[PDB]
This record gives C-alpha cells, structure tokens and sequence, in this order.
C-alpha cells in the first residue's frame, strides 16, 4: 500500500501486522525533473531475496554460483528514512547519501547449516543516473563502503576486544614465559577493523509526479562481514525494492 | 657480587640457572588443578634455558618493577611500581583514558646475565611482552612439542602426595569412628 | 564431485540414497543442489 | 509376494513412488527417477 | 582437545563395577533357585 | 567424539530407571 | 501368563571357564599388535 | 563469593554430590512426613488426629500398604521397609556432607576443577565460540579483580580504573 | 589493533588529538566541552588543525576558544574504531 | 604411530568376555552350592 | 604406550595358565 494509505492508519492498528517494513509502491508513471539543489526526503530500500556466492558442483564441474538463503533475523533487514541531496554535474543526477538509517545486522543461513552475518548498509553512496528526470526507465547505479560489523568496543568470549579488553589470551599463562611467546595466537589476539565496498544498481519503476515519489526495483552485492580478520569474508548478492520522495 | 666489584651485566651472570629456575611461578605446587592430569612438563613443555633478568626503566631513569601475580590468581593484570611501591606504569583494559599506558611513560628493558644478556628494547610492543612475560618469576625458554605442551599449569608431587593423604586421613578418620562404635556396642549390634 | 559418499567410508547413506533419498534436513542435497523444506523422509527422518 | 509386487509395480516403476537411482555409462550425471520396466531378453542384462 | 585416556577411565569404570554387580544379582538368584527344588537343579 | 559417550551414558542411565520401574520385584505381605 | 515348563538352567565347567580364557586372551594377544597397526 | 571467585567452588563435583545430599535430604524429610502424616488409621472421632496417639502403643499408626501402593502407582518405585527407609534418611545427607568435605580438602591445595582445558583453547583460537561456561568464568576474573583490592588489605592491592576489566557501559 | 600508537592523545596527556578522542577528553579546557567540542567531534576527518576553522558554522566565539587552546590540540592518522567512538566512547 | 580405538576394542574385548565367563562360573557353583544343603543357603 | 598393553595381556595369560594347572578341579574316580 502507499504511504497515502499507511498516513491514514494509527499505530494500533499497525503494530504487530509486520507492514513496518514494508515499502509503499508508486502508482501513475510520470518524469519529476527535479529542480537542482532538491533531494530525497525518505528513502525506503527492502531486500526481498538473498544470496551468497558458494562453491558448487552440477555435472561433475564447480564454479561460483550464488546460493539462496533464508534470513535468521525475523524482521530487521529493511533500512527507511534515508536522505541525501541530489546534484547534476553534466546533467546527471546524483544521489549523494548523507544520514539516515542506511545500515542493518542481517544474518542468513546457507543450506548445510553455515550462518553468515552481514551488514546490510548504503554509507558513501554516489548514484550517477542515466539523466535527469526521475521518469520511468531510469538508472541509478553507484558505490558505497560498508563499515566492520563489529566496532571497537566489542568484546570477544575471551575478553579480548579493539578498543578495550585483554590484549592476550588469560586462560592460556603458558603460551608467555617463553621467548616468542603468544604468536600462533597472535592471529586472533589482534582485532582490526577494514572497510569493504558495495555496488548497487537501482532501476526506476512508475514515477508519481503529484505526490513527488519515485519507485523501482534495485540489485546490491555487498562484501559480507569478516570477524575482526578473524575469517575471510564472504560475498552477498541482494536484490528487491525501493521507494523515495523527492522535495523541492 | 656488585659489592665486590664487577659489572652488573657479569654479576647477575654468575646466577646459577637453577637457583632462578627456583624463582618461577610454574614450579608452584599451589598452581596447578585438580584434573590437570600428568607431570609439569605437560603444562609449559620441558625448560630449555634462563632467558636472563628484565630490568625496567623509565624516562627518568627509575627501576620498574612487575608486581608478581599472588598464588590465589590466575588472571593478573600487569602493573608497573617503582621503589617505593607507586604505579608508574601498566597495561591498560581500557585504552581510553588511560594515563599510566607503557606508551605515555616511555619504559625500556635491559636484560642481564642469560641468553639474551646484554640486550637492550626500546619499542613499545616487545616491551608489553617481556612485561607480561616477567609478571610471574623468571622468563625461561621451553619447548611446547616434544609432549604438547597446552597452554596451563600443573601440580608437583608435593601437591599431589598432600592432597592424596589429606583425603585418606580424612576418610579414616571416619572408619576409626564406625569400627570402635562397633566394638563397643557389639552385643546389641544384632537388634535393641 | 571429488569428495563423494564413497570416498567418506559411508556405508549405510548409499542403500537410503539407492531407493530415492536424497535430500537432507540441513537444507543440502546429495545430488548437489539445495532443497527447500524437505519432508519427513530424508536421511534424519528415516534414521529417526 | 504381495510385498514384492506392491515394489515393484509402484515404488520402481515410479507409478505411486519416487523411483530408483539410475546413473550414466560413466556415473557423472545421475539421479533418482522411476524406471520403465523391460519385458524383454535386455531385461536379464544386468545392468539395464 | 579432550584426554584420550578418560576413554578408557570412563569406560571401564562404567562396565567392570555393572558387571560385577550383575554377577553378584545372578549368583544370588542362582543360589536362591538351587535351593528350592524344581526344574532348576 | 565425546559426544557419543556422553549420549551412550544418557540412555544407559535412562535404560536403568526404565528396567527399575516395570522390572521391579514385586513387594508382597 | 504362568510358570513356564520349558525354564532350566546354564552351567559352566571350570576346565571350561580355563578353555574360554585362555581362548579371550590368546584372541586378544594375537589381534592386538593389528588392531593397533 | 570467595570461593566461588577464586576456585570455581560451584564446578567442583565435589560440591555438587553436598548439594544433592542436602537437596535430598530435606526432599525425603518433607515427603516422609506427608506421607506418614496423610496415611494415618482411624483411632480417634475428633479432626484432631494429634490426640489418637499413645506413646506406649504397639499397634503402627499408618498404613504401610496404602502408602507403598499410592507411591508405586505415582512415582513407579516405593519403600516396602521401614528399617531400610530410615536407613536411607540417615545415609543421604551424611555422605553429602562427606563428599563436600573431600571437595573443601581439594580446595585447600589449589587442587580446584576451575577450568575446561579444551574449552578454553577452542574458545583461544576462534573468537566466535561461547557456552555459558565462558561466561562464568568472565564473571570469576570480573570478580576476583574487583575484590582483591578490599578483600585483602594486606597486599596493598592498587588497580587504577584503567586496569579494572569492565563490560560496556555498565 | 594490539597497540594504538596514539594513546597519550586519547585524552590521558595534555596533548588531545581531534581525529580520535572521544567528547569527554575535552574536558580539561574551559569553555570548550558544549556547543564546540560537539563540533569538532561531529565532522569529518582533519589533515591539520587548521581544518578545523572551516568547519561549517562554526561561529566566531567557537573559533576564537580553539585559537585559545590550538597549542594543546595535535592532528593524527584517523582510527575507524575510534572516529566511530568520538560522540560516545561508552564509558560514563 | 598407532591407532587410539584399538585400546577401547583390545581391552573391552578382553575384559568383557572374561567377565561373562567368570559370571557363569560363579552362577553354576552358586547353583551346585543352593541344591545341596549347608551353610550355604 | 602399547607395549604396557602387550605385557598386560602376556602377563594375564601366564596367570590364566598358572591358575589352570595349580588350580584345576580334581578328578576323582
Ligand atoms: C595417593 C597416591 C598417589 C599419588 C599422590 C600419585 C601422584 C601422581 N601420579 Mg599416580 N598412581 C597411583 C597413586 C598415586 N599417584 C596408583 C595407585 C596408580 C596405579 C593405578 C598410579 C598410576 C599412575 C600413572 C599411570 C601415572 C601417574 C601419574 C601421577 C602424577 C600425576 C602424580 C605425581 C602420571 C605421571 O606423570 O607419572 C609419570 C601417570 O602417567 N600415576
Ligand atoms: C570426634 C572425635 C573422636 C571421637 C568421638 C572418638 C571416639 C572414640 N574413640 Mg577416638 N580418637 C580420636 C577422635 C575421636 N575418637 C583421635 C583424633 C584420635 C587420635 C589420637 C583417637 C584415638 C583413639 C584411640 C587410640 C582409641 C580411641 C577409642 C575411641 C572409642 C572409645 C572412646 C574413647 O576412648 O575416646 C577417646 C577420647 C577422646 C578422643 C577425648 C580426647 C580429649 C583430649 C584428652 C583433650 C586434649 C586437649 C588438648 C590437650 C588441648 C591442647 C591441644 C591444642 C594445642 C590444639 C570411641 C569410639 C578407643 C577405642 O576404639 O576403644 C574401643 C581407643 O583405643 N580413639
Ligand atoms: C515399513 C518398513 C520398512 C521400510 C519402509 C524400510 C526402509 C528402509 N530400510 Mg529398513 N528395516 C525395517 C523396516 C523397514 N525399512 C525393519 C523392520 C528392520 C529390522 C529387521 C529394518 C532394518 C534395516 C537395516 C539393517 C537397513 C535398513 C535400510 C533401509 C533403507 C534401504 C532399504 C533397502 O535397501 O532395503 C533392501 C532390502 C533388501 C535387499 C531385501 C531383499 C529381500 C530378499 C531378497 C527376499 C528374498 C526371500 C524372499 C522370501 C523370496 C520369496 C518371495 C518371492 C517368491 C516373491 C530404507 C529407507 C538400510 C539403510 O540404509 O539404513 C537406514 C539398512 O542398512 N533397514
Ligand atoms: C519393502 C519395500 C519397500 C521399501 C524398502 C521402501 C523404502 C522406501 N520408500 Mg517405499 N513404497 C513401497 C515399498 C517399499 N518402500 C510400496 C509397495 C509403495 C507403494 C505404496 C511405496 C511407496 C512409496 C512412496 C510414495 C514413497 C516411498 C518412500 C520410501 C523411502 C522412505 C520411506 C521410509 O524410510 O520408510 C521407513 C519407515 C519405517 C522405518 C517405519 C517406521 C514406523 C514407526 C512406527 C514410525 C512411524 C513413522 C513416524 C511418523 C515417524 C516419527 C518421527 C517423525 C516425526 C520425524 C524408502 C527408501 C518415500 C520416499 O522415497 O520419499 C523420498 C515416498 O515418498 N515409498
Ligand atoms: C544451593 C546450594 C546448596 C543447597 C548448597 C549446599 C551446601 N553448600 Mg554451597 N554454595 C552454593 C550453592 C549451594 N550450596 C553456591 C552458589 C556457592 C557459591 C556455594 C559455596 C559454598 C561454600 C564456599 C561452601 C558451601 C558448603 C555447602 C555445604 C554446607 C555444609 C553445611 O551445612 O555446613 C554447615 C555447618 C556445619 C554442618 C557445622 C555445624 C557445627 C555445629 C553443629 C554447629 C552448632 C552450633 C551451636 C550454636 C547455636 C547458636 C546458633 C544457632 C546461633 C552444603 C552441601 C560448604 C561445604 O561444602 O563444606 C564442606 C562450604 O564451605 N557452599
Ligand atoms: C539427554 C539428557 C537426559 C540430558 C540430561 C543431562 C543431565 C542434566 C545430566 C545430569 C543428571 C545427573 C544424574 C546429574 C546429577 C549427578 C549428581 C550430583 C549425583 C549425586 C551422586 C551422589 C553419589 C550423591 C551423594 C548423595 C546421595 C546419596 C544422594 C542421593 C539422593 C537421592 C537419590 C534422594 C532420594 C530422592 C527421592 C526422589 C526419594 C523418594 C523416596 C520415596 C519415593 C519415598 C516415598 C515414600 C515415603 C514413605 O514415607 C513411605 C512410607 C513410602 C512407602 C514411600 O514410598
Ligand atoms: C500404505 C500407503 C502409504 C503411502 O503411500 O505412503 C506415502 C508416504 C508419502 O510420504 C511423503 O513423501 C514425500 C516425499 O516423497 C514427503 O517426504 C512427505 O513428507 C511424506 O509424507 O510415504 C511413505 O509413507 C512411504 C511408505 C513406504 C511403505
Ligand atoms: C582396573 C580399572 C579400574 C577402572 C576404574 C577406573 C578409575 C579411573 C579413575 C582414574 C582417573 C584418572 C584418569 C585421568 C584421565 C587421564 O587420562 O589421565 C592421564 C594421566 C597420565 O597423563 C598422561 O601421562 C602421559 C605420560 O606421562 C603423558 O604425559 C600424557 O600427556 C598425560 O596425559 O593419568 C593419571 O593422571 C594417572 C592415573 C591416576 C593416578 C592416580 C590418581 C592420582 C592420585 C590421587 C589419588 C588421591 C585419591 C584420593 C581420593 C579420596
Ligand atoms: C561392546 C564391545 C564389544 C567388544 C568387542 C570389540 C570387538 C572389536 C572388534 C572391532 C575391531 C575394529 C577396531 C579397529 C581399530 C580402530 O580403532 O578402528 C577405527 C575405525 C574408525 O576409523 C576412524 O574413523 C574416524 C572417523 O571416520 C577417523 O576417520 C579416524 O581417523 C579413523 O581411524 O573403526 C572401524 O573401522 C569401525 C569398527 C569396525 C567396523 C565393523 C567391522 C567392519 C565390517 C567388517 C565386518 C566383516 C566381519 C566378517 C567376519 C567374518
Ligand atoms: C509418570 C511417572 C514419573 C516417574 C517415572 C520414573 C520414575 C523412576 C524413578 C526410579 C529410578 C530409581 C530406582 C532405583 C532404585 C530402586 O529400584 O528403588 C527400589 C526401592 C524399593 O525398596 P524397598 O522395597 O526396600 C528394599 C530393601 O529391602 C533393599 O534391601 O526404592 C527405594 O529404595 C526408594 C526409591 C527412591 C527412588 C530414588 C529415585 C532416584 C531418582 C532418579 C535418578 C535419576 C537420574 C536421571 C539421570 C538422567
Ligand atoms: C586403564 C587406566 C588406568 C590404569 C589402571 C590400572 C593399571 C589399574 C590396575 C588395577 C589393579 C591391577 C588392581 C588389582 C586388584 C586385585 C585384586 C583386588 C586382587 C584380589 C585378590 C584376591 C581376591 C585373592 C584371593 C585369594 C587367592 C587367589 C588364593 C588364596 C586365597 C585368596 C582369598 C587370598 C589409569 C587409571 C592409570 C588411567 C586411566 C585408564
């Protein structure tokens, strides 16, 4: 439903029925031609499938394939209210991420057993569009970094953290008192924290120029999360919907 | 030795390796655990040679000393004082607002009289740990795969024989108790 | 495709995966793709 | 013999049941599927 | 990981002392139906 | 591996309550 | 439900009690260095 | 808190055979009361069954039978001997206490079962793995490190707040 | 990271780098700890402490208490974990 | 060097069978010993 | 390790052959 119609609902009415995270579609194809200097108020993106790159054989032959999987987390994924301002250098639209809730802890489980964890994020993003008007066809495309899953101040079951925690293995006083002490250890001992990148691809759908929306359907792959290059990360594929208001 | 006249690098190389292998924490009966099975030599590996003696200084010029871990603890932080038993240096949990960090107050070690006698570290990471290595006894060398050797200490037979016979005595004391009572009352132990 | 059932010492999953089963609880298949909510007779079900 | 040909008429012939596993000349692409019964000499080859 | 010896620890601990306890029951039985005459001897 | 020792203890243990309940001698007066 | 007819009972030499030790323990003198490999 | 700070008194087996003496030994209390006290035989007219009693008295007070039935048809398995029941009154809580004193004297050496050598280690070289044991043993150093300093004034024990281990913001 | 090498200007010394420390090392200076160091701990990365005059709105007063304190301030490498932490480090 | 399951199926199979032979012993003379009056009941 | 095993197993067989011959129910006529 659109969000002319979600407005219309109480909190009540709402809470418990699962449509928070739903994205309120567009109706009535139409081209915006935005103003320049005018950005996007709202910015709802909801991934509706997930995937991971996974190694798999069909007749006899492997190759890298993105493997479905089902999300563990119930109902979190979906990032809302994001805004950022849109500029036209040579007659490109620009979106420009700046605040709002872009990042999300997802976790999904491979068949087989295997949970990856993830940070579902759009930070730094710079869309370069196909044109100008928002008109139904368009294309966004663009890069964004996704930020280390865990920050400083995490601690492991250990104790040991970035920020604050033990900076050695406690439980374990005979891997010291000896010269190269704690190496084999020193793997893990050390937590550091790297940035990743992420490509999205937005294509614009129907396009309602009274109301100033735009809608369409995206397709993101983004480096998964690595814990404290602890392990190496893995690679997930994600496409679904989206929704933005544009002010002027 | 230094009061004879010699320097202190020879001095504190005239210590014999047994008398500082006295001088470790590993060698502490009141260490080990009580399902730890098997000798010392499973816990640390067999000792191969002394390390040689730490000194700590500062940018002063001081004499840091590592506060040894007591025998009740088995995580002890790693604390720095001078002679007169004031913090001056120490590793940081949370490394923050730390004011005491190895890093903020330069601290440098010298070892004498052992392997690496004579040497000398100005950085910051081998200074942290030698820190942590000097925190229980002397530093020796040992080789953790002749019997793989985990990481956790063990008991002496000291420990174990107290142990065994505490516990013996203990339980005997009981029969003494249940066989005296029995010959006392042995012509009503049938039935009253 | 180079680490099969045989090559792993199984003895009884050949003789299930003989008469027709094939997909397993864990979301994995035998015959390399994935399954989506199997029934009650895969390997679990059938040692149950 | 009730048994037997309850099996074979419908757990084989994949009539009212998933069938057998049935590979290729070199075992790289095979799968379970029901199997066609062969009135014929070729059905006492072994292998069919 | 684990000792490779409580295998053996756990595990004759577990059977000697049950066998020797179901030794003591059957001989006991043994006993109980020798004693009484019948088809037992 | 240890899994299967502690698991094979379970049901023993199990085993046992279960012969001490319907196996029981049967107390007559 | 009854006292059933067809109970009796087991018996067991001590030349053949000697028989089936010397038998277990000679199986496994004989298997033992192959087991272990 | 000590104890259970600086040995891991609760992981001992040990203690936990005291606990279960003690635990069924107040369990057989209760229920032996109850079940004497609920099987009493019609020797008076007054609700007051207190007064139907005579110490002097020959006769058993309560029906053995009924009880021993009531409880094999609850639970499965009943006393069918008083002297045997009274026995077991006697033994549980005794050797409870016995088998804690054991522990107590292993604890008096540092003989203490404090950790789980392969659980520490899996828990060393993978930081994702946690059971509630290494949580509990998070708990022990937190308080260990936090009491030593008033615990044992002797010592002259001083932490800055640096060194103190601390969670997040709590 | 096992060490950071930059622990004397996370708020323990005088010295207090604008790339790293949390709010509450500005503490020390008067004047400073609302309405500027929220500021400066709000905006992006600095090469230099001269960077910091640019920084967008910052009114004349505010400029004026950092040219007080511009000796005590030093400029380091950014840190993720901690340009993260810089509104609140967790520790109250 | 050798395999660490060969100990568990060397000593069980050793003590296991030793254990149900002795068993048997020790039930038929408890047996001989019920039928023919004594001490031994 | 093993060779505790070997002479444990060759040791209780000397002993069975000890108990058999020692040990050995009489034959009466
Ligand atoms: C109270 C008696 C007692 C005490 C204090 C110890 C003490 C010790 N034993 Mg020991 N042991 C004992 C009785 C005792 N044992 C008995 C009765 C046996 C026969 C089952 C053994 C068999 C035994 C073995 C097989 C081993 C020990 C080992 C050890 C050490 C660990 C430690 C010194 C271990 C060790 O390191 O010894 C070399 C070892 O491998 N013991
Ligand atoms: C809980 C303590 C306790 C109890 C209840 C008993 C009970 C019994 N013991 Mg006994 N016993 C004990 C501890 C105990 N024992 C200890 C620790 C020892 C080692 C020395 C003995 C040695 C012992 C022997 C050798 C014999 C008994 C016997 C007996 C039985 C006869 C009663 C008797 O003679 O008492 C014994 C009397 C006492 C234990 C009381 C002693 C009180 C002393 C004099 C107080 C001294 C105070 C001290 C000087 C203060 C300074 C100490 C300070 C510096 C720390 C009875 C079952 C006899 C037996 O079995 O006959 C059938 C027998 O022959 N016991
Ligand atoms: C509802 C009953 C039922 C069903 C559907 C299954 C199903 C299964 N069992 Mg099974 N099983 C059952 C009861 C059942 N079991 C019972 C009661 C037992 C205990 C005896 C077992 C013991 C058992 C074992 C030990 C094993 C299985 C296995 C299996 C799996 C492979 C089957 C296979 O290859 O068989 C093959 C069947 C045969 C080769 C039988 C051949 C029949 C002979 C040739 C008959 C010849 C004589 C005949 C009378 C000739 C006269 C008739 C003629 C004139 C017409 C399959 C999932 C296997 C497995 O993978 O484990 C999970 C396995 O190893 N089962
Ligand atoms: C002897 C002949 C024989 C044998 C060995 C099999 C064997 C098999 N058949 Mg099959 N089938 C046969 C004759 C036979 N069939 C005939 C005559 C027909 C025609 C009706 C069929 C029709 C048929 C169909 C339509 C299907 C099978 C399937 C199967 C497979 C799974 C069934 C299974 O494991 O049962 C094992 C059963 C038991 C061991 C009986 C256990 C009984 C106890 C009381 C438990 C009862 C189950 C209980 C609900 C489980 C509780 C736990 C649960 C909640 C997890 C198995 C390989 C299925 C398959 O391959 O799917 C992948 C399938 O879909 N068969
Ligand atoms: C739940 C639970 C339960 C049921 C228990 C049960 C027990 N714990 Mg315990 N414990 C728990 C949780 C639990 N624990 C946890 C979570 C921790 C942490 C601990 C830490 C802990 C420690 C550190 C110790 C115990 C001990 C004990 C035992 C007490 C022994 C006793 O009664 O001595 C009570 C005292 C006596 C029997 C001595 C009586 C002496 C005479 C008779 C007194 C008469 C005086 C008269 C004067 C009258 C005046 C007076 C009324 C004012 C018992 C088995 C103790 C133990 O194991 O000791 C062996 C022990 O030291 N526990
Ligand atoms: C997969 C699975 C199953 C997972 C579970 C895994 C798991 C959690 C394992 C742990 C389980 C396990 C057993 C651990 C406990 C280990 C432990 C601490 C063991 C203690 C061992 C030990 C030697 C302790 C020493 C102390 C000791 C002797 C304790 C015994 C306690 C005990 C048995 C008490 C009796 C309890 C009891 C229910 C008695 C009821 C008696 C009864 C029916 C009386 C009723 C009754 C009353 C009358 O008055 C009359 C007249 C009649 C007629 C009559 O009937
Ligand atoms: C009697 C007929 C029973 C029958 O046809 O079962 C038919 C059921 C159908 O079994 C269905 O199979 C599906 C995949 O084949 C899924 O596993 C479903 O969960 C399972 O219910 O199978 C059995 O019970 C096998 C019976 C073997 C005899
Ligand atoms: C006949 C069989 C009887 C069956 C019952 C079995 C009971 C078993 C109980 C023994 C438990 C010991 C198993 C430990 C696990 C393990 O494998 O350890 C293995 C360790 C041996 O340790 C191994 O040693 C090797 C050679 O040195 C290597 O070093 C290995 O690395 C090391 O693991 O075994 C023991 O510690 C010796 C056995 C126990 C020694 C006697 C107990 C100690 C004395 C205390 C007695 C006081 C009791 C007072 C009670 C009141
Ligand atoms: C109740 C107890 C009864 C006690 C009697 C015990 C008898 C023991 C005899 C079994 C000997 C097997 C021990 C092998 C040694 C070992 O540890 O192996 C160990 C191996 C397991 O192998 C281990 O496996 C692990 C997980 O895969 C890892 O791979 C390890 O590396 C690998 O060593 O055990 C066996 O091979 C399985 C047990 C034997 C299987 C049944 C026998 C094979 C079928 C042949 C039957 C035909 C018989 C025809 C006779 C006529
Ligand atoms: C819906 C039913 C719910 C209950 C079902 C199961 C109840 C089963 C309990 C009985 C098992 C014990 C019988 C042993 C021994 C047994 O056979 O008892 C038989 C015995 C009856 O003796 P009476 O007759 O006296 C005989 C004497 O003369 C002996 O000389 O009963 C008792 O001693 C009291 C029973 C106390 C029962 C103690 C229960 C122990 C708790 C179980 C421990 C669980 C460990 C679990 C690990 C996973
Ligand atoms: C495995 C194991 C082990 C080992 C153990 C052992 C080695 C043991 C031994 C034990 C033993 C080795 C014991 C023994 C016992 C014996 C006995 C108990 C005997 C008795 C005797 C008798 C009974 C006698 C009789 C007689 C005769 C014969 C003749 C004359 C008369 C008379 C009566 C005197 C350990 C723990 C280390 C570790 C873990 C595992």
């Amino acid at each position: 439903l659109t969000k002319s119609q979600i407005n219309e609902l109480s909190y009540l009415q709402v809470k418990g029925t699962g449509l928070a995270n739903r994205c309120a579609e567009v109706v009535g194809e139409d081209s915006i031609k935005p103003k320049p200097g005018a950005k996007l108020v709202d910015m709802c993106i909801e991934p509706k499938a997930w995937a991971v790159e996974e190694e798999v054989g069909k007749a006899g032959k492997t190759e890298k394939k993105f493997v479905n999987s089902k999300v563990m987390t119930r109902q979190t994924y979906t990032l809302d209210a994001i805004e950022g301002p849109i500029t036209v250098d040579g007659g490109k639209i620009t979106f420009s991420e700046k605040e709002g809730i872009d990042y999300a802890a997802t976790t999904v489980q491979l068949p087989g057993g295997e949970r990856v964890p993830f940070l579902f994020t759009v930070k730094d993003l710079v869309a370069k569009g196909n044109g100008d008007t928002f008109k139904p066809g368009f294309q966004m495309g663009g890069d964004f970094n996704t930020p280390s899953y865990r920050t400083g101040l995490f601690l492991d079951p250990k104790g040991r953290g970035g920020t604050t925690g033990y900076d050695m293995a406690v439980a374990l006083p005979a891997l010291q008192l000896g010269e190269e002490g704690d190496a084999e250890l020193f793997g893990e001992n050390n937590k550091v924290f790297d940035i990743t990148q992420g490509r999205i691809e937005m294509e614009v759908n129907k396009v309602n120029a009274e109301d100033s929306e735009i809608g369409g359907v995206f397709v993101a792959t983004q480096l998964s999360d690595t814990d404290m290059g602890s392990k190496t990360p893995k690679k997930v594929l994600t496409k679904g919907i989206f929704y933005a208001k544009v002010e002027q | 030795s230094v009061s004879e006249g010699l320097s202190e690098s020879q001095a504190w190389s005239r210590i014999p390796d047994k008398l500082a292998f006295y001088d470790y924490i590993g060698n502490n009966p009141a260490k080990g655990g009580l399902f730890r099975a098997g000798p010392m030599n499973k816990g640390d590996g067999i000792a191969e040679a002394w390390l040689g003696h730490p000194i700590f200084r500062d940018k002063e010029g001081r004499e840091l000393t590592v506060r040894r871990m007591p025998a009740f603890f088995e995580t002890f932080p790693v604390i720095l004082v001078d002679k007169d038993g004031i913090i001056r240096a120490d590793i940081p949990f949370r490394r923050a607002e730390s004011k005491y960090s190895i890093e903020q107050v330069g601290v440098t070690v010298d070892f004498y009289g052992g392997k690496l006698n004579g040497q000398t570290f100005k950085d910051a990471p081998t200074v942290k740990k030698f820190a942590r290595k000097a925190q229980l006894g002397e530093v020796f060398e040992f080789d953790r795969t002749s019997l793989e050797s985990d990481g956790v200490f063990r008991s002496s037979p000291r420990g174990w024989y107290t142990y065994g016979h505490a516990n013996f005595a203990l339980l005997f004391f009981f029969g003494h108790l249940w066989h005296g009572g029995r010959t006392i009352f042995r012509d009503v132990f049938t039935g009253i | 495709v180079l680490n099969p059932m045989w090559r792993q010492g199984m003895f009884v999953m050949p003789f299930m995966t003989r008469l027709g089963i094939t997909d397993s609880w864990g979301g994995w298949s035998i015959t390399g793709e994935s399954v989506s909510n199997p029934g009650i007779w895969s390997f679990e079900g059938v040692a149950l | 013999g009730l048994l037997c040909f309850g099996f074979g008429a419908f757990h084989v012939t994949g009539l009212f049941g998933p069938g057998i596993w049935v590979s290729d000349a070199y075992g790289i692409t095979g799968k379970v599927q029901p199997v066609a019964p062969a009135w014929g000499a070729d059905g006492f080859n072994p292998f069919n | 990981e684990v000792q490779f010896g409580a295998y053996l620890a756990v595990l004759l601990g577990t059977f000697l002392p049950a066998l020797f306890l179901v030794n003591l029951f059957i001989q006991t039985e043994a006993r109980k139906a020798g004693k009484a005459g019948g088809q037992d001897s | 591996m240890e899994a299967l020792v502690y698991t094979f203890l379970l049901i023993g243990t199990l085993m046992v309550i279960f012969f001490a309940v319907f196996f029981r001698e049967t107390p007559r007066i | 439900t009854g006292p059933n007819p067809n109970k009796q009972a087991v018996e067991l030499n001590r030349t053949s009690l000697y028989w089936g030790l010397l038998l277990i323990f000679v199986l496994a003198v004989l298997f033992s260095s192959y087991f272990f490999n | 808190l000590f104890l259970q700070g600086f040995h891991n008194w609760t992981l001992n087996p040990f203690h936990m055979m005291g606990v279960a003496g003690i635990l069924g030994g107040a369990l057989l209390c209760a229920i032996h009361g109850a079940t004497v006290e609920n099987t009493l035989f019609e020797d008076g007219d007054a609700a007051n069954t207190f007064r139907a009693f005579t110490p002097t008295q020959s006769e058993e007070t309560y029906s053995m039978v009924t009880a021993n039935r009531f409880w094999s048809q609850i639970f499965g398995v009943a006393f069918s001997n008083k002297r045997w029941l009274h026995f077991f009154m006697l033994f549980v809580p005794v050797t409870g206490l016995w088998t804690s004193s054991i522990g107590i004297v292993g604890l008096a050496l540092n003989l203490r079962a404090y950790d789980f050598v392969s659980q520490e280690l899996r828990a060393a070289e993978d930081p994702e793995f946690e059971t509630f044991y290494t949580k509990n043993h998070l708990l022990d150093e937190g308080i260990r490190a936090w009491m030593a300093a008033q615990d044992q004034p002797h010592e002259n024990f001083v932490f800055p707040e640096e060194v103190l281990p601390r969670g997040n913001a709590l | 990271v096992i060490d950071y090498e930059n622990i004397g200007y996370l708020g323990g010394s005088s010295i207090v780098d604008i790339n790293n420390a949390n709010i509450r090392a500005y503490l020390k200076m008067p004047g400073m700890y609302p309405t500027v160091a929220g500021k400066i701990v709000s905006h992006g990365p600095y090469s230099g402490v001269s960077d910091l005059y640019k920084i967008p709105g910052l009114s004349s007063a505010e400029a004026d208490v950092i040219k007080k304190y511009e000796s005590r301030l030093t400029a380091k490498t950014p840190s993720p974990d901690y340009v993260i932490d810089r509104i609140n480090n967790g520790l109250y």
